[PDB]
Order: structure tokens, then C-alpha cells, then sequence
């Protein structure tokens, strides 16, 4: 049961994500975090965790990873988990991203995840939607 | 010092008429008012030849706030309520991003920022939208206090060290220099 | 100094007129009396050029008073008939709930509060309250004693460092301007 | 495993004592220990002003005097004689509402929680027990 | 008998907190530390401890950990005790602490840890109160 | 010796000024393990380690007390204290020490305060 | 130097009065007295036109006291009882949060 080891994910990207004024579709960055505690990172802003930096979220922060999601297109990221990391997260650099709602990061924990078949992660516009198994 | 070098005075630091030489000739008594205050915010702020003045703030304490950041043109100042103690800012530094920032934590949600101001006048505009009063604990002092949203106050302590500090160039606003020097009429 | 520097000298600290140089020039006898009065408030409460002054005070007793405590600007004076001691105080004091409040404990009663006064002119309206008159034992000091309900004379005894000290700031009650210097 | 030490706290709200210009002023609470609730709940809001340690005669062993300045809070810890098989709390608001008798609580010596406490929210010029809720 | 390893921690925090001059609550803020030695750790005052910083005593904190008290509510704190630390501090950061009698900080050191019953650590004001089992 | 029994009986006229009004004193009851520091001293900086516990009692003029305090093994010695308004240090009326082979456990000692003197009644 | 031009010269340091041109004309001695001071402060701490000085302090040894921290403006001075130095200071240095503490 201790081989949740390599964590599988697979993130689909619709035809109309991030999209700016006129509309037109712009490829999102998606950043995606591996943790040792989920409260400091509900507890971060969209300005305090990509424009400039941290040290107590920074200090929770063991891997990292970016991809580029290009409009319509797709990407599979295959990564080691950490032993003393107990989260995961995935948050988008959104063009203008919804703040209220708190709907451009997800908290995937560790007991959630499959272990061969890869999550899927759907964007649509300004939201990360986790998909249901 | 040239054209009215007769009937204008430098007194200390406030331009007077000169009471010689002045039969007939009166000037307009807004433009006394007008460059006694453009000789006073020259007092304050750009004593040295340049813009550059430094004041100090120390945080206060709400019901109910967790964390206020307020940054100006990276200078931080967090307080998670500690023993408050005073953080000696200056304006403007000559940094990579000047810019004045304010973000609170509360206890029911997360870092909502009240705003977020950029460029060189950043820390003008913060003090603008204060709501400010004079301060009888503390001299010279002014206790800020920001309303945030979700009916949450942020209180700040001002203490300058000469005159009004930055909050003099609250001053210039809605400031217009008058187009006639001397009144005919 | 800048209007009537010719007509007007401070002299010591008092505003005299001058007998040569005056025409007659009739000057307003209350307004020779208003700025004799500020100038008279400045040179105590207002000594250093912002608003601060230091008095102390030392608790008194009376007839069925078992604890009584005064809070002010959160410096704290509890006394239970104890060794009496004098504790300088300050206002007003750099806080962020200014204002006074006072309690006693009879001995047939418990803990009422006379009034709890809220904001930074809170101690003034305390000291508006209590009957003065010159405490003889000690120089400079002034006899303070609350009536409060239930008969008790919440006694206490108040020294200042130079004149009245915190009691002169209730000459200003219903303090007028003369809106005209001359006639 | 039993009730030995007291402990309560209390927690204002914002708008407590409110004089008649709408101005809330804090207000003082306090506590006794009681070994039969029937004298505190019969007598009136008026006599516990000076009565209030010679109408419970013999009633009060321990006494606690504590302020409540409006929207704070406090906490009292003070040591249960076990002997008292009541305790008493009394606020004495400027105005009180003497028919509905919301200026009182007397909470029972089974109640207690042994280490976590109970509130009593002050609103208004009311005095409310709230419910017990742990991990 | 060598598994003390995990450390387990529930502090409670009660109705009245860190109180300001007006008598609000405030969410105070506790700094857990753990350290080599206590001679140090006894031996610093409020100022010098969270404001600013130090070498010898930085030298000697192994491990730390920050949690917020919101007022009536606690937290749980479960950290792995490193095996060179043999010792454990906790620290408030008080508004108004008291410096005289040094009831801001308590000393739990290793043999007193519980292996699987968290040790209750109280608040009331302005101390650290340590519970008694 | 396993629980203490006192009884302090204040007089009618106690803790009176110049004046002569009766007023309440608030006593301080110390247990003692060493008497090289509660007994070395003054009145003043006592009301500002060896401090053992620490029980306070209103003495309400005219009435009583019956003290009941639970007491500790430690305790070699009882250190009763009171505050005076005329703290007679030369005499040292103001405290009293009441070893722990001195308690007479199951009736509770008196000890009678008249004015500004606690005495410590005969067993 | 605009208004006191004939009685009053700049000789060295301080002032004083010209000794021609001062027949009737008295200055206050207090005056005299002030800014010969304020032309003295002027000459120790304010010499290159600002305020910048540069003093130097040794610590010493006291009775049962195992060390001393003097922090001034973010400069430091521990001493745990070895062989004494001179530590240069300044002020006021244009530090972060100039201060003053003694532990």
C-alpha cells in the first residue's frame, strides 16, 4: 500500500482557457506545488504566491514543476513524490483569475491519489476543475 | 530673486510682502497662499535638494485581524500581533518596484489585500484613502486607520519627525498655481 | 507677536498692555482676561509644546470602603487600605483605549463603578467630578474626593509637579473667545 | 474526572451597557459561589446593588469581582470549594430587563465541564449561556 | 522504548487571549522550537528571540514550527522530533508578555513527552500555561 | 497537618487611621519550607522562589473568617502577613509564624486581630 | 552674513563682536553665549555638512556581569570578558531601524 511513489497526472486543456479581453485564448502556466501542509496554502493570495516569493509558504514548498498549457492541447506530468510530502497542489497563472471564489487552485491530497492512472485536471476559461474518478 | 527682487521677502522659510516700496502695489492673496505652500511642502519633503524625507510607523491592533502587511517600494512591515515597536520607513527609496501594498488576514478568510497601488507615488495614494486623525497619545503623531472590507479595521500609528511628514503632500491636492501675481483693480 | 507687538508685551508670563503707546486704544477687558487665561493654561499642561503633564497621586480612605480601584489610560491604582504609596502618572498615555474608569468595594456593597468615562478627554471629565479644595499636609497638593452612590467618599490625595496640574483644564467650562480685541 | 477547579469565561459583544445616547459602556460581571440557587433567584436586580453581600447570607464562600470592557473578553480561573453547589453570575447593566430575568445565569455544579469552559455572551443588555461543543 | 519519535501536540486556546488594552482578543501567534540544550533557550529574553535573530542560539534550533491560536479555537501540531534534538521549547509571541516571572515560554524536554497522548498546552492572556497529565 | 484549620477573628475597630474609622485588611497567608527569607523580610518589598502558596482573605470589619487551605508537605512553616496602615516593623505585629507541630489540626486555630496587631492566640 | 556684516566677524570658530562700529551698539551676552554653541555642535558633529561623526568605544568589566550588548543603528558590541578592543562606531549611519540598546 506504501506505492502511491510515483504520482501520475494528466492535465487536458479545453479550446477557449484564460482568455483576455477580445477574447482570443492565451496559453495559462500551470504551477503545480508538493507540500507538507495544505492551510498555509489556502491561506495565500493570487499576488503573494507567484509575483514575488515567500519563506514559510517557500518553506512548505519541497517540489515544484511548470508546464505550458497550450489552448486545446494537453500535457502528461510524471513526477517523483517526496516521502515527507503530504500534498499536492496545482494553481494556474491566471489573466484574470477568480478571486472571490478561490476557483484557480485545487488541493489534491495524498490518500486521493490513483496510482497508475493519472488525474485528469480540466480547464475551462478561469477555472481548474478536478475532474471526478 | 529676479523679478521680484524689491517687494518679496525669504523670511525663514514663507515669502512676505515687503512693507517698503509696496504703495499701490498689491498682490493677489491667494498667490501668498499659494507659494507659502509651495515653500512649505519644500521644507518638509525636499529638504536636502531631492525628494527624500523618512517617518515612522508603528502597527496597531484590531478586533478580529490576524496579519496586516503594509509594503512601500519593498519595505515590509508584518505584524502577527507581537509587542509593537516602530519600523523607520523612508519615501521614495530607489528601489527595482516602487509601490504601497496592504493585505490583512482575518479570522474567517483568507489575505484579501485592501489595495494595491503602484508607481512612485504609491504611499500618497495609500495615505489618501485613509481616514486619519490627530493622534493625542503620541506627538507628532496621526493614528491611521484604514477600513477594509468585511467591516474590518486596520490601525497604524504615524509618527513624523518634522513638521507633517508624508502626510504634507496631501497638501497638493487640488492644487493650482494662480494666474495673476498682482491684483488690478 | 506679529499684529500687536508694539501694543502688547508678555511679560513673565502674563500679556501686559503698555500705558505709553496706547491712545487711548481700549482694549476688550475680557479679551485682556481670555489670553491671560491661555497663556496661564499653557505654562502647565502644555509645558513641553505638545499636550502632556505628569502628576501622582496617592489613595486615600473612608467609612465602608474595602477596595477601590481607579483605572486611567490603562495605568492601574488598587488600593485595599494598605501602606499608602504615590504612583506617577501620565496623561495623556500613548494607548489605544483612552479614558478613565472608577470602582469601589464597601464593605456592605461590592464592586460598583462610579463612572467609566470613554475617550482621551476622559480624565478631565473625571477630575469635573470630584470636590477640591488645597490638601494642607503636602504642597502642592489638592484634596480629591469623589461622592459617589451609597454615601462613600472615594478619598484621595493628588500632588503636581509645577501648579495646579491636570486640575486647571477645567477653566476652560463654557470658555468664550471675545470675538472683538478693540472697540 | 470531577469538577474541582472552576473555570469560565466570558465573551462581550460589541454593543454591551448601551447608555441613552446609544454609547456602549462596559459593564462589571460577577461571580459567587453558592450552595443553594433559591436567594439569588428570588431577590431583585435593586437589592443585589449593596445587598448583594448580606441578602446571600451564608450563601457566598468565594466571591470574584471581574470588569468586562464592551467587545472584550476574559477569562476567570478561581478555585471551586467543594462545599458550594451553585455558582452565581450577576451583571449589573445600567438598564435591565427585570421581566424577561435575562441579567442572570446559575449554572449547576454537574455542568461543568472539568477543562473546557463555558461561555456566556453578553448582547444588549442580556446575559446567554451558549452550548457546549469540543473536539 | 526508542519510538518517541513522533511528536504529538494539541494546544487549546481559550476565550481570552492576548488581550490589548481595550480587552479584545487577539489571535496570538505560538513558535514552536526544539533544540540541543536548554541553557541557551532559558537564557534569551522576549526582544532577542523573535525580533531579529541569533547564531548560537540559531545554532542550537533544529527544528520550528509556526501555528495561529484563533481565540476560543486550538490546533494540532504533529511534527517528527528529530533524533540529535533532545529537547523541546514552546513560545508565544505576546502582545503585553510578562518578562519578569518568564510565563511566555515553557520548557518540555524529551522524557516528558507522551508517545501517543498529546500533551494539552493552555493559553489564558498572556501565559503558557504547561498542563499536568 | 494534612489540611489546614485557621479562624481569624477581626475585631470591631481594626486598621484605623488617625482619624480612628474601622477599615478592612486583606491578610496574606504564605506556606513556608524555610524561614531565612519570609522572616528576613520588611513590609515593603514583600508586597513588592521560597513562596510556596499563596491564599488572600478581605478581613470585613466587625465580622470573621474560618480559613480552610489545602496544605503541602513541604510547608515546614505557616507565614500569616497582613497590610497595615501602620506597619509596626520595629515590633513586627504585622505577621505571624505558626510551625507545622504547632497545628492542633481537627479544631481550628483562632488568632485574633485588634487594630494594627495580629496576635496569635494561646493553644 | 547678510544683516550683521560690520559687528559681528566668523574668527575661527566662533563669533565675536567687531570691536569697530560698536560704539552704543550691545548685544545680548546671551546671545553671544548661544551661537558660539550652535557654531561648536557645529564643528564636532556636523563638520562635512551633515551629521556624521565617528567615535570609539572600549568596553570594560564590571562585577559578576558575563556579557554586555550595546547595539547601536544595527552595529554591534557583545563582549563576554576577552582582551579588550576599540570598536570605531559612526553616527547616525543610514541603516534600517537606527536605535539605541544596552543588554
Amino acid at each position: 500500500y506504501r506505492q502511491i511513489k510515483t504520482l501520475h497526472l494528466d492535465i487536458r486543456a479545453r479550446e477557449a482557457i484564460n482568455t483576455s479581453a477580445a477574447g482570443i485564448p492565451l496559453s495559462v502556466v500551470v504551477r503545480i506545488y508538493q507540500l507538507k501542509d495544505n492551510r498555509s496554502f489556502d491561506s495565500a493570495d493570487y499576488q503573494a504566491l507567484f509575483t514575488g516569493d515567500n519563506e514559510i509558504l517557500a518553506g512548505d514548498i519541497i517540489a515544484q514543476k511548470d508546464v505550458w498549457l497550450q489552448p486545446g492541447g494537453s500535457v502528461a506530468v510524471d513526477m517523483p513524490l517526496d516521502d515527507a510530502a503530504k500534498f499536492t497542489g496545482v494553481a494556474a497563472m491566471f489573466l484574470e483569475p477568480d478571486q472571490k471564489k478561490n476557483t484557480w487552485r485545487v488541493v489534491l491530497g495524498r490518500d486521493e491519489l490513483e496510482p497508475d492512472t493519472p488525474r485528469l485536471i480540466e480547464v475551462s476559461g478561469n477555472t481548474l476543475t478536478l475532474l471526478p474518478v | 530673486q529676479n523679478n521680484l527682487s524689491g517687494v518679496l521677502h525669504r523670511e525663514g522659510s514663507r515669502w512676505v510682502p515687503d512693507t517698503i516700496n509696496t504703495r499701490g502695489l498689491t498682490f493677489n492673496p491667494a498667490f501668498l497662499k499659494a507659494i507659502n505652500t509651495l515653500s512649505e511642502i519644500a521644507d518638509v519633503a525636499f529638504t536636502t535638494g531631492n525628494a527624500g524625507l523618512h517617518f515612522e510607523l508603528r502597527p496597531g491592533t484590531a478586533a478580529g485581524v490576524m496579519q496586516t502587511t503594509l509594503i512601500t517600494d519593498n519595505q515590509k512591515l508584518i505584524y502577527v500581533n507581537q509587542m509593537p515597536v516602530w519600523k523607520r520607513f523612508t519615501w521614495p527609496a530607489d528601489t527595482e518596484a516602487p509601490g504601497a501594498s496592504l493585505s490583512w488576514v482575518s479570522t474567517q478568510a483568507g489575505t484579501r489585500q485592501y489595495a494595491d497601488l503602484p508607481g512612485s507615488w504609491g504611499l500618497i495614494r495609500l495615505l489618501e484613502m485613509a481616514r486619519r486623525k490627530a493622534a493625542p497619545g503620541v506627538a507628532s503623531g496621526w493614528s491611521l486607520s484604514w477600513q477594509a472590507q468585511d467591516g474590518r479595521m486596520l490601525n497604524y500609528t504615524l509618527r513624523t519627525e518634522a513638521g507633517e511628514g508624508p502626510l504634507v503632500l496631501l497638501k497638493l491636492r487640488n492644487f493650482v498655481l494662480p494666474e495673476t501675481v498682482f491684483e488690478l483693480s
